[PDB]
């Protein structure tokens, strides 16, 4: 979406986290990198 | 830029048929010379 | 091909054309950003 | 803390500050509206929102602009007159089709000040489809020429529009297409509070006739959430207590559900209770919730509420219940479109359907047996999450938005002084005992005795309590009324009847100096009957042109004129209709086409091979304007009707409601010898009507204290 590191906390991240659009908040864990031609695939586990 | 019209405010030209003016009309009008004369107001389409 | 016409006796025209953004078409320009360059056209001439 | 107020004033108007400070919106004035934005958020750090289009363009300072309606940009199969690259207010254009082409639709269109055109779509069609055409609504963009049966059209707005109603419409089997007439709305068009609760009662009204033996459940959710505020949710709690009055105005109990949600759902009153049904009770629940529990609990959890929903309909492992394939379902919900918890709630409702069968069938859809209805409270209105979750059912509405909360209770205190005219005609509910006069309860059974004549076996059509219409020539003056028996819903006896009325104009011996034998002209009679009857699940009878509950039942707005529903059942096209037959002692259907367009050409002229019509100079001289004509072999083979299904009703099917439009009169060919249906017919084997819509003065005259509502 944008470069940002303006931070302000909750401030910049709980309103645009607040916003209808926005569907899905996780925290994951890259566990394998896999280029392939089209589409390239990061598989993140979920941990919360 | 600041100068011009801008792109929002033209409206394009959209209506570019091959034919058109499907009409009947009856020359109702009183003859003069035999000959009688309709005026018709017609609105032309977009097309150059 | 877009063909611009400058049918005008004796001036140059500076003109800045710009190609709207459709989602069922995939070019440069897109919903946050403007696809338009700014050209010149000689009088009695066209450009592509 | 609160935002400051520097900078963000508007070019001709004012504000005013909701949601503590946290939210302005503008207030420009009539005729007006804020350019692009709204209102603002207030974001936390000091500055507001942008002046962000919907092309996300940052503009400096804000200003009120006019109101322009949305401009035609594509129009087909005519000429509209004059072109302009937007339009002001009280603005007129004007349709008119090319050569061969029937207009439908209002001729001339008035842009209003709510940014809306007045009246009908206008639509130009040459009726060569299955389905009529769909049109183009001003704003739109129809993908699709093709009108023929499993076909589809796709519809799209223009620039920084929100589409209202179903992207996508496909023509099902009757002529009639799937979702309903889309309508581009923009940022700020909303809706008046006439036009809400106008729409609201004539859906509702169709869902609950259809109830009529205690069979329908009505499901009430109610959005708590922070973004609409404390003041505006009791202004709510007034304005609910209005609508269990006027549902129970109608003798019919429905079983009621209170949920109340925000960020968890909680259920107030449930579906399964043994006091659920009794409309009273619940609404002394209604003054007893109190939301304080949701206050603290500020959030929109969409998808958790109607996952509430869907256990209270949804039975564990309890295996069909005996109203699965009989209930009828309403889910009111009030909300602001603005979600951000539990996800997309549109999984939900899928999830219903599919529990309902509905969509899981090609031959019974079962649209009629949900609908949901979503009303918009604030300014603060996403408008496309809204209408994804509405229904979307035939020339009908579902989604609304209104603003400052106080007009949605003036709308429900208007719909109780709004009387709606019931019609208990044309309704056939699907039972499980299909035995016939279920399926045709109108169908009267005529019996004549004559001496030594025989006896006269014709039919006629139950259109009162006291009137049974009919043809004249199964009757005569010699007839008297000791010897006329009528028999009406299967029933072995025969009841007794007062007078036969018939029209003054008949004369069937009127053209026996012209060497014409018959004259079938004006072939239509009624027959007062004796005694008064009941209404019930056998006996019902059949709506008729230019009434009351004819338009409500077309599902138009009351001031539709006589002319304006003769354009509506009979088009200048090939007209689906179909009539009643005696098929072995059992009753059936047999489907016809009008030949009305030019088609009426062809089917007229066949009457030369009538019997004593063989020398008959004109044709148009024993076919009067007061005729209709179907069968033959274009466009399709008609099944012909026989000499003992004469005096009975021509029906036409539209939304599931029976309209009589005709009465069987007379044909050229008799295929039918009382031993079989004769399997080789001829191609001109043509049989002719008698239009109703020419007959209105002496049918008005006639039935003048029936109750029905005649249009002036
Ligand atoms: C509510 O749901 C239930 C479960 O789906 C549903 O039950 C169905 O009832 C219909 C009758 O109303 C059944 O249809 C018939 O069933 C018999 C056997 O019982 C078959 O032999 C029949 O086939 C012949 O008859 C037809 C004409 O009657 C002919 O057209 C056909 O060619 C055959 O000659 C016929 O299928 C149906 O089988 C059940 N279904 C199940 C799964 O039990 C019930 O009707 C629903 N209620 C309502 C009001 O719809
Ligand atoms: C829809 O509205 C239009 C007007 O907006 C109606 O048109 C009116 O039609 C009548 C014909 O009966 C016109 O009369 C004729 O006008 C011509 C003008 O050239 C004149 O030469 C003739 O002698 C005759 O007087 C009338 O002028 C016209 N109205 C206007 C304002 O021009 C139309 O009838 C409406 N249709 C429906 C279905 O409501
Ligand atoms: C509508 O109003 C604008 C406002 O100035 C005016 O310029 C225009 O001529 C009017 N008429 C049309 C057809 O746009």
């Amino acid at each position: 979406i944008q470069k940002s590191d303006d931070k302000v906390t909750l401030e910049e991240r709980l309103d645009k986290a607040c916003e209808p659009g926005v569907d899905y908040v996780y925290k994951t864990r890259l566990v394998k990198v896999q280029l392939s031609n089209d589409f390239d695939e990061y598989i993140m586990a979920i941990e919360q | 830029d600041e100068d011009i019209i801008a792109e929002e405010n033209i409206v394009s030209r959209s209506e570019f048929p091959e034919s058109w003016l499907w009409n009947v009309e009856d020359l109702k009008e009183p003859p003069k010379n035999g000959i009688s004369t309709k005026l018709m107001n017609i609105f032309l389409k977009d097309s150059i | 091909r877009a063909v611009l016409y400058n049918y005008r006796q004796n001036q140059e025209l500076k003109v800045r054309v710009e190609l709207l953004h459709n989602p069922a078409f995939c070019s440069l320009a897109t919903t946050k950003r403007r696809h338009q360059q700014t050209v010149t056209i000689p009088p009695k001439s066209s450009l592509s | 803390g609160s935002c400051s107020l520097e900078g963000v004033e508007i070019k001709g108007g004012s504000f005013r500050l909701l949601q503590e400070g946290q939210a302005l919106e503008y207030v420009c004035p009539s005729g007006f509206y804020p350019y692009p934005v709204q209102t603002r958020t207030c974001r936390s750090t000091g500055s507001w929102s942008t002046l962000k289009t919907q092309d996300q363009k940052t503009v400096r300072k804000a200003e009120c602009r006019a109101i322009h309606c949305p401009r035609p940009h594509d129009f087909e199969n005519g000429e509209y007159w004059p072109r302009s690259p937007y339009y002001n207010v009280s603005d007129e254009i004007s349709f008119h089709c090319y050569d061969g082409y029937t207009l439908r639709g209002s001729a001339n269109r008035t842009c209003q000040v709510n940014g809306r055109w007045s009246g009908q779509t206008a639509i130009c069609d040459n009726g060569a489809g299955y389905c009529s055409n769909p049109g183009i609504p001003i704003g739109t963009r129809k993908v699709g020429s093709q009108y023929r049966l499993e076909d589809s059209v796709t519809y799209h707005c223009s620039r920084g529009l929100t589409l209202r109603g179903s992207q996508r419409r496909t023509c099902q089997e009757g002529g009639s297409w799937s979702g309903t007439e889309p309508s581009c709305q923009d940022s700020f068009m909303y809706d008046t509070p006439q036009e809400v609760a106008e729409a609201f009662l004539s859906s509702l009204t169709e869902t609950i006739e259809g109830v009529d033996a205690g069979s329908m459940n009505i499901y009430l959710v109610l959005d708590g959430s922070g973004s609409i505020g404390a003041s505006n949710f009791t202004g709510a709690k007034k304005c609910l207590v209005n609508l269990i009055e006027k549902v129970a105005s109608y003798g019919v109990k429905p079983r009621y559900g209170l949920v109340t949600y925000a960020t968890y759902p909680k259920i107030w009153v449930k579906v399964s209770e043994a006091d659920s049904s009794n409309a009273d009770w619940v609404t002394k629940q209604l003054n007893e919730i109190n939301y304080e529990d949701h206050k603290l609990k500020s959030g929109t959890n969409t998808k958790k509420a109607l996952q509430a929903v869907y256990s209270m309909m949804s039975w564990p492992d309890d295996v069909p219940p005996e109203g699965w394939n009989r209930t009828r379902h309403v889910i009111i919900l009030m909300t602001d479109g603005l979600h951000n918890m539990g996800g997309d709630p549109i999984t939900v409702i899928d999830e219903i359907r599919d529990l309902l069968y509905i969509g899981k069938d090609r031959k019974n859809p079962r649209e009629d047996y949900l609908d949901v209805y979503v009303f918009g409270v604030g300014p603060l209105v996403n408008q496309v999450n809204i209408n994804a979750l509405a229904s979307k059912k035939d020339n009908e509405q579902h989604v609304f938005k209104v603003k400052d909360m106080e007009n949605l209770e003036d709308v429900f205190y208007q719909m109780i002084d709004e009387s709606q005219s019931l019609s208990l005609c044309g309704m056939v509910w699907e039972h499980r005992k299909g035995t016939d006069y279920h399926k045709q309860p109108w169908q009267a059974k005529i019996s004549v005795i004559r001496p030594s004549k025989g006896h006269e076996s014709c039919m006629g059509a139950v259109v009162s309590e006291y009137f049974v219409l009919t043809a004249a020539h199964c009757f005569t003056v010699d007839d008297k009324e000791h010897s006329i028996k009528v028999s009406v819903g299967g029933e072995k006896r025969d009841l007794e009847i007062e007078v036969v009325l018939f029209h003054p104009n008949y004369n069937i011996n009127g053209k026996k100096e012209a060497g014409i034998p018959e004259f079938y002209d004006y072939d239509v009679a009624l027959i007062k009957l004796k005694n008064k009857l009941k209404y019930g699940q056998t006996i019902r009878p059949i709506c008729l042109p230019c009434t009351e509950g004819t338009t409500r039942a077309l599902r138009l707005p009351p001031t539709t004129t006589c002319q304006q529903q003769k354009e509506e059942l009979l088009p200048a096209q090939d007209i689906k209709a179909l009539f009643v037959s005696e098929e072995e002692k059992k009753l059936t259907r047999k489907e016809v086409y009008i030949k009305n367009g030019d088609k009426k050409g062809s089917c007229e002229r066949d009457a030369q091979y009538a019997p004593g019509y063989d020398k008959v100079k004109d044709i148009s001289e024993v076919v009067t304007p007061r005729f209709l004509c179907t069968g033959g072999v274009s466009p399709y083979a008609d099944p012909n009707t026989c000499r003992g299904d004469s005096g009975g009703p021509l029906i036409v099917h539209k939304r599931s409601r029976f309209i009589q439009v005709g009465v069987i009169s007379w044909g050229v060919v008799d295929v039918c010898k009382n031993q079989k249906r004769q399997k080789q017919v001829p191609a001109h084997a043509r049989d002719f009507h008698i239009n109703l819509f020419q007959v209105l003065p002496w049918l008005k005259e006639k039935l003048q204290d029936e109750d029905l509502g005649f249009l002036a």
